[PDB]
């Protein structure tokens, strides 16, 4: 968030909804936003092999 | 008509219910145009073109 | 220092079902205090007329069919509970319908009455697909406010009613959409006054000015518990 | 789940919020200013507290 | 908060305080207007190159 | 394609609008997702279960 | 119908045999709420018989799960029909497509703790337009048997009941068609011979 | 069809001499939120009254200035004066003065009073003096208005830029400190979806709470007189 002030810009914590409910401890975690917006990753076989 | 919680989507990763909600609006918004041209009593060429 | 008072400046009729009203001048912070009160009143408390019972002859319940008529009887009852009618002098009336031939049966075929009128004469009631087919029914219309489902007034009175009188649910309220706006008024001395514009969508069967008068009257009578306390 | 989200949204702060800088007499005045539309919930202020 | 209120004051102040917290949380969560959209899920622009 | 069709019907592309509270007439702070969903009544009625 | 589907509803509707599908092309000659009569074309016509198809629809039948099965016609009187076309709809079908629910207007937000954990909050306009109303049909049975003291009888002369409670029965002892019954009412009157009792 | 249910104003409860609870029941469904919200929006932004709007101090002319002999900064002195409750009878503008020397608390009971201006609480502390040679003289300005108006809009909705020494105060005109309400369920003998409206009211000692409720009710009821028939 680049919100500016009386003279010029600066930074602060985001007001994004998903980040807000993950960071406050209401619902979610980082491991699940990782699958929403990152990549899913490596999958195992039913044997245990990757 | 109905009010649903947003805290249910992130930690369950059923994102398809959001996209559907965005597409079902676009469909309804098209009907409301055609409907208007049948109240407003437009000719057949306008409806054909739209 | 005393407040200015609003006045009902103009009423514009965009259609037979949709209209706009304007109240001005208002002090600062009175477009919302009046706008939301009037929107909450107009949407729940206006009185109107609705269909409450039907009798068709040769019909025992609503899960039957009738020969020559291509709707089930539930669909006919659902088409009838969407009929907009205005009654002049009474709180109850009974209409009749008799039709024969091939074609659609619409609200322009109900028999004429002196002090009852139908605002939409092309509302479709049913269809007749046979040449030797005919329909005849008698419809009861009443006046009230609110929403009363048939499973609640069948418990109002308990005595016997004959087999063949079918109950319909009553939605009495004639107002279906309300919106409003607060704009800057133009008075030549001051610039801290606003106007309030209300947009109304109804089914016929009520006048916008009379509707606003009823809403304001209900609000003013409800405030008397505070204006004179204990 | 929503107790947490509401309490977290009401005790966050923001830069250049409407009504920043004022000096108030107590909690009652802060409430009376938020309900009236003059200040924001995330505004940086100075309050006397017992 | 709830644990220090239980340690200092006791049981009955705690059971009143918990109710008040619940009511005010529900009210201000309602007034916030929190929602979820499709643009709230932001993919970094330099994933396509890491891949 | 969803956003192109939303533009064809004169609707917001982000899919979020401004809503008012019915009980007080105020505005909600942030925009809200509003759309059309498809719902189903399941044969788990409470008349059976009580 | 759904506003957003996947293109797979037509086949599931037709292949379930819950609709009435035309066997031969033609022109609709008679439509009713309970039957349809088709007048076959000349090409598809068999050289030996009249060439008139008759479809008799199903009305307010109960299913294995006490729900209501009911068909209703789509075509109107006098219009052409080809082979394989849908002539009447079954339960949960709209013009030949599977329709399992209704499409509502939703908003995603918290409201005062009424949608707390998977809960749902609904408007009154949804319960007063009858969008989620359903019909249920239920069956009851009265069996008359032999005993060691003689047979039971289904009668209207029920002892020790007021004659108000016997108004809805006909003289044969059975309730009329079209009645409105609530809990406790008598549907079929029956008496059993009784062994003598101590006092 | 035109006869609505009308409530009974039971159970006024006095918590203190300036704090009250008012209960009103029963009401038709959805009328608690009409009445309570319309009444709360008027007690809060339209009540008329009179309050301090600016002060003139000597030698302490700057905003960030420091007088000696006092325990506290002047920024809290401009905060102890918003808690001043006064009744002004007859005029729209009154200017007042105050001065004291010695040791101890500077209260409102030390002000040079008039016959038309009365103070509500003379125990309101305004300063503290820590030295026998310490002194202060001040000229306070008491205007009349309605609502709440801050110092920012006051200072730049106006460019009659006066000589320095005016220190602007936020003006609390309305006598109302805190107003809240809530709606509960009530049951007349066989109907269940009716309301019960509860109102918590707190004002400064100028007027009683019930008189404020009555005056807001009258202000609202007198705006509708062009439509009521």
């Amino acid at each position: 968030t680049v919100i500016n002030r009386d003279g010029q810009e600066e930074k602060q914590v985001s007001f994004n909804s998903i980040y807000m409910m993950a960071d406050s401890g209401a619902r979610g975690s980082a491991a699940q936003i990782r699958q929403l917006a990152g990549m899913r990753g490596l999958m195992a076989k039913p044997d245990g092999s990757i | 008509d109905i009010v649903l919680n947003p805290l249910g989507v992130p930690s369950r990763m059923n994102i398809g219910q959001i996209l559907e909600t965005h597409l079902g609006m676009a469909a309804k918004g098209i009907g409301d145009k055609i409907n208007a041209m049948l109240k407003q009593q437009q000719e057949v060429a306008k409806l054909r073109e739209f | 220092t005393e407040f200015l008072k609003p006045r009902l400046v103009d009423i514009e009729q965009v259609s037979s079902t949709h209209a706009k009203v304007t109240l001005e001048p208002l002090e600062r912070g009175f477009g919302h205090t009046l706008g939301n009160a009037l929107r909450r009143i107009l949407l729940s408390s206006m009185p109107g007329c609705a269909v409450t019972e039907v009798e068709i002859d040769g019909v025992l319940h609503e899960y039957s069919t009738k020969e020559g008529v291509q709707e089930d009887i539930l669909e006919i009852l659902l088409n009838l509970k969407g009929l907009a009618v205005r009654v002049q002098g009474k709180d109850e009336v009974i209409l009749t319908l008799n039709k024969s031939g091939i074609g659609p049966v619409t609200a322009a075929d109900i028999t004429h009455d002196g002090d009852v009128e139908i605002v939409k004469p092309q509302h479709v009631i049913c269809h007749l697909t046979d040449e030797n087919a005919s329909i005849s029914m008698r419809i009861k219309v009443q006046r009230g406010r609110g929403y009363v489902p048939a499973s609640t007034r069948i418990h109002s009175e308990e005595d016997e009613r004959p087999i063949g009188r079918l109950l319909v649910d009553a939605c009495y309220s004639p107002v279906e959409r309300i919106a409003y706006n607060v704009e800057a008024a133009r008075v030549e001395q001051r610039t801290d006054l606003d106007k309030l514009v209300i947009e109304m969508e109804t089914n016929g069967t009520i006048d916008p000015e009379e509707a606003i008068r009823r809403a304001a009257t209900i609000l003013a009578e409800q405030l008397e518990a505070f204006v004179d306390l204990r | 789940q929503d107790v947490v989200l509401g309490l977290y949204y009401m005790t966050r702060d923001c830069v250049n919020a409407k009504g920043e800088g004022m000096v108030l007499t107590g909690p009652k005045e802060a409430e009376r200013l938020y309900r009236s539309g003059l200040a924001s919930l995330h505004a940086r202020v100075k309050v006397r507290i017992t | 908060m709830l644990n220090t209120c239980y340690r200092i004051l006791g049981l009955k102040p705690t059971v009143i305080f918990a109710d008040q917290i619940m009511y005010t949380g529900f009210a201000y969560a309602a007034r916030s207007g929190a929602s979820v959209g499709i643009d709230d899920m932001v993919i970094p622009e330099k994933k396509h190159e890491i891949i | 394609e969803i956003k192109e069709l939303l533009k064809l019907g004169d609707l917001p592309t982000s899919g979020q609008i401004r809503l008012y509270d019915g009980r007080t007439g105020e505005q909600f702070e942030r925009p809200v997702t509003v759309g059309y969903m498809y719902m189903l009544k399941l044969n788990h009625l409470v008349d059976d279960k009580m | 119908k759904p506003l957003v589907g996947t293109g797979m509803e037509r086949a599931v509707a037709v292949d379930s045999g819950v609709t009435a599908v035309a066997k031969r092309g033609g022109v609709v000659q008679y439509v009713d709420a309970s039957r349809i009569v088709i007048k076959v074309n000349e090409d598809e016509m068999y050289p030996g018989e009249a060439g008139i198809d008759i479809y008799n629809l199903t009305k307010y039948t109960r299913s294995n799960q006490n729900t209501c099965i009911n068909q209703m016609p789509c075509v109107s009187l006098g219009e052409p029909v080809e082979r394989g076309d849908v002539l009447a709809d079954g339960p949960s079908t709209d013009l030949g497509e599977l329709a399992l629910g209704q499409n509502m207007r939703v908003a995603f937000m918290p409201w005062n703790g009424y949608n707390f954990e998977d809960s749902i909050l609904v408007s009154e306009r949804v319960v007063q337009e009858d969008r989620f109303t359903t019909i249920h049909i239920q069956e009851l049975a009265c069996v008359s048997r032999d005993t060691k003291l003689g047979p039971e009888e289904i009668t209207a002369d029920i002892p020790n009941v007021g004659e108000a409670a016997l108004s809805k029965l006909d003289e044969s002892g059975i309730v009329y068609i079209g009645a409105e019954v609530t809990g406790g009412d008598i549907l079929v009157g029956k008496v059993t011979p009784k062994g003598e009792t101590q006092l």
